[PDB]
RNA sequence: CUUUAAUGUUUGAUGUUCUAACGUUGACCCGUAAUCCGGGUUGCGGACAGUGUCUGGUGGGUAGUUUGACUGGGGCGGUCUCCUCCUAAAGAGUAACGGAGGAGCACGAAGGUUGGCUAAUCCUGGUCGGACAUCAGGAGGUUAGUGCAAUGGCAUAAGCCAGCUUGACUGCGAGCGUGACGGCGCGAGCAGGUGCGAAAGCAGGUCAUAGUGAUCCGGUGGUUCUGAAUGGAAGGGCCAUC
RNA sequence: GUUUAUUAAAAACACAGCACUGUGCAAACACGAAAGUGGACGUAUACGGUGUGACGCCUGCCCGGUGCCGGGAGGUUAAU
RNA sequence: AGGACCGAACCGACUAAUGUUGAAAAAUUAGCGGAUGACUUGUGGCUGGGGGUGAAAGGCCAAUCAAACCGGGAGAUAGCU
RNA sequence: UUUUGUAUAAUGGGUCAGCGACUUAUAUUCUGUAGCAAGGUUAACCGAAUAGGGGAGCCGAAGGGAAACCGAGUCUUAACU
């Protein structure tokens, strides 16, 4: 059970987040994926968070 | 005396227009990162109590 | 509601909703019900004096639920847009 | 007296639920759209004309008609197709 | 954890923290050592082997997923 | 203002001194024909002891109860949920303390697309170098491979490599399958945005089937939905999630 | 000597003797929500508890565990 | 002199037989132990039920005791006959 | 009676006579029947009192949403083919 849950808070300001897992001891980098933001209805850049 | 209603069931079922009962789909409280989005969005709307369970609910709600 | 020992149906499913204090003080008026009140004025008082809504009810709505004949002036209420098309037809004035 | 003798155990004895795979609509059955014809684990039956394949390799109808079982192909691999009714 | 005094005080107080923690760490293994001779002992005639001690041993084995007090004096 | 040194002056901690609270199961006197009591006179302790409310520790001295089931009788031993194969009698399902193994995960690439490619093994030849390393051409044709068991599959590859990438999207969903139910699953197609491709198109995670936990209670973010005279707020609700 | 009145009279219990430990007197301890009482009209050569059990020779090693006694700096720690 | 000796009254209860719808809800016959002592007995008192008293057997507390009897909660509850 | 199964050597009963075990109040749903019918019906109480008053109230003719709210529609959703 190494993997740890994280969430990707949107940069578009609208409070929104996808949640996922990440192997934190082999992936020091922080994810930055482009995904849908239904509040603003546009594809924005999602950055990691708590 | 008047029949006391089961207060726990009165918070979970609501009688519809033709005598049925609507409830809220389970498995949508926590542990929500595992489940596929198709699974979650299908437990969001209301539901209808099955024919087998129908006998046990009308007993629990005599006044509704 | 005892299922033999397994979790019963009314504890296996989640609670939902909240009951509103405002819905206990509103009511609904049928269109067939406008011919009973008085010499042609409908208000909260003219209904609850005719045993039509509860004495402790402060809001009301008039729905297309029958057939109205006499012209009546709904003093202040929340006539829908279907019953309005049935009260203006019979010659009824509607205001606030 | 030595009446009752000790006994051993069994290292195994566990199993899993049955998945109810098989053919749900046999040939010659008039079937509607999007309904399930055969449940697979691999692909013993391939997808012919007017049928599809799910991620589970479940074969489902696409348009209404009759069910057809056929053995076309260079490697004699069985297909399923649906006519136009 | 903080410490008072000059720098050499910390070395002295830290060594006591390490020695005592080494002293209590061995004692915990001592109980768990003799609580595993008992789990595989014979029962006897009609006795039960209290589960107030089997569950405690289950909690002792689970607690062994803990910090190793000596980092390990890396050898080269 | 940053360090500092006294007079006091508020009380805070230790120390000593006094008497007036309090204690006296010390002496004497009276009510009193009275080794209880009450009062008075003195002596000795003395703001201690003791008691009241609050509080941490100890507390089988006492009290209320709990201490699973299957089982070829019970105890001991083993098992309890999930996946694969046989039993299982050529649709589905089907038991035993029947015969064998596995899981409680992993992966921002090991996912999506667009291109291209095809193994095991043996024989022959060749520096070290060999029974087995790299290389060349022959037979062979998947006996190889698949992230991890077994089964079913796989060349149009589902296996191997590379470029670009985020569809590991949001709202829905005809019609089905499987369960007593809770539920679990497969899904064409519609709308909004997106990736790859010249396009026809494909993409709602991974070749499929294990990798998991109801409800209650509570925590975090969003949303005027509600707000017990009114305006707020608290606290509830709905959405996402722990 | 005592004991299971009514299936067990014994190797069981008691015993004089020994050791440890508590108690400075309004004693420890016990019965009591408390006043009070027993201990005791006694005062450590006394009273309570615990184990052993005339007499004779003896009574070895272990303080890691669990208890108890002493410590008074440090760490953790309640009400206020 | 002595928790000395033998031994009737007195106190007890080791063995055996009879009796077990008995003469008796524990006795009779034949023997058996103590018998100046930690003895035995009359009369009157005191200790009360999670309590007493116990040379200690879970013994005794009105023919009843691993928590007396009487009344009440009370028609306790009984997935068992 | 209880059982897969009883002449069963499994339970119960000596026999006769008398007593002995699915009830009663309130509430809720379904069926039959009766009266009224988009209506039906009163409760406490008053009352020369099983009459007559009393319509406080209850059920029904409207649903959808957690809710504001809308209404023969409504909810979901930016919007639904
Ligand atoms: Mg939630
Ligand atoms: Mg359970
Ligand atoms: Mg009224
Ligand atoms: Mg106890
Ligand atoms: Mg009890
Ligand atoms: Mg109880
Ligand atoms: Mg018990
Ligand atoms: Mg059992
Ligand atoms: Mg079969
Ligand atoms: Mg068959
Ligand atoms: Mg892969
Ligand atoms: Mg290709
Ligand atoms: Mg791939
Ligand atoms: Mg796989
Ligand atoms: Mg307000
Ligand atoms: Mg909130
Ligand atoms: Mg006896
Ligand atoms: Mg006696
Ligand atoms: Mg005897
Ligand atoms: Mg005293
Ligand atoms: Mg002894
Ligand atoms: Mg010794
Ligand atoms: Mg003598
Ligand atoms: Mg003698
Ligand atoms: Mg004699
Ligand atoms: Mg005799
Ligand atoms: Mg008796
Ligand atoms: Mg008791
Ligand atoms: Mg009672
Ligand atoms: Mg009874
Ligand atoms: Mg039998
Ligand atoms: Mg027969
Ligand atoms: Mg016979
Ligand atoms: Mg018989
Ligand atoms: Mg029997
Ligand atoms: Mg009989």
């Amino acid at each position: 059970g190494i993997r740890e849950k994280i969430k990707l808070v949107s940069s578009a300001g609208t409070g929104h987040f996808y949640t996922t897992t990440k192997n934190k001891r082999t992936k020091p980098e922080k994810l930055e994926l482009k995904k849908f933001d239904p509040v603003v209805r546009q594809h924005v850049i999602y950055k990691e968070a708590k | 005396p008047k029949i006391k209603t089961v207060r726990g069931a009165a918070k979970r079922f609501k009688k519809t227009g033709k005598g049925g009962f609507k409830h809220k789909h389970a498995n949508l409280r926590h542990i929500l990162t595992k489940k596929a989005t198709k699974r979650k969005r299908h437990l969001r709307p209301k539901a209808m109590v099955s024919k087998g369970d129908l006998g046990l609910v009308i007993a629990c709600l005599p006044y509704a | 509601g005892f299922e033999g020992g397994q979790m019963p149906l009314y504890r296996r499913l989640p609670k939902f909703g909240f009951t509103s204090r405002k819905a206990a003080i509103t009511a609904e008026i049928r269109l067939s019900d406008l011919a009973k009140v008085e010499g042609g004025v409908v208000d909260l008082n003219t209904l609850k004096a005719a045993n039509i809504i509860g004495i402790q009810i402060e809001f009301a709505k008039v729905i297309l639920a029958g057939e109205v004949t006499t012209p009546v002036t709904v003093r202040g209420l929340r006539v829908t847009k279907g019953a309005r098309a049935a009260i203006e037809a019979a010659g009824g004035k509607i205001e606030e | 007296m030595a009446h009752k003798k000790a006994g051993g155990s069994t290292r195994n004895g566990r199993d899993s639920e049955a998945k109810r795979l098989g053919v749900k609509r046999f040939g010659g059955e008039s079937v509607l759209a999007g309904s399930i014809i055969v449940r697979q684990r691999g692909t013993k039956f391939h997808a012919g004309a007017n049928v599809g394949c799910g991620r589970d390799h479940t074969l489902f109808a696409k348009a209404d008609g009759k069910v057809k079982f056929e053995v076309k192909g260079p490697k004699n691999r069985k297909f399923i197709s649906i006519e136009a009714e | 954890v903080t410490y008072p005094g000059n720098y050499d005080q910390y070395l002295l107080e830290k060594e006591e923290a390490l020695r005592v923690e080494e002293l209590q760490n061995a004692e915990f293994d001592r109980k768990l050592a003799q609580e595993e001779v008992w789990i595989r002992q014979g029962i006897k005639a009609r006795r039960t082997r209290n589960e107030g001690r089997v569950r405690a041993l289950k909690a002792m084995r689970r607690e062994r997923g803990e910090r190793r007090e000596v980092m390990g004096t890396a050898k080269m």
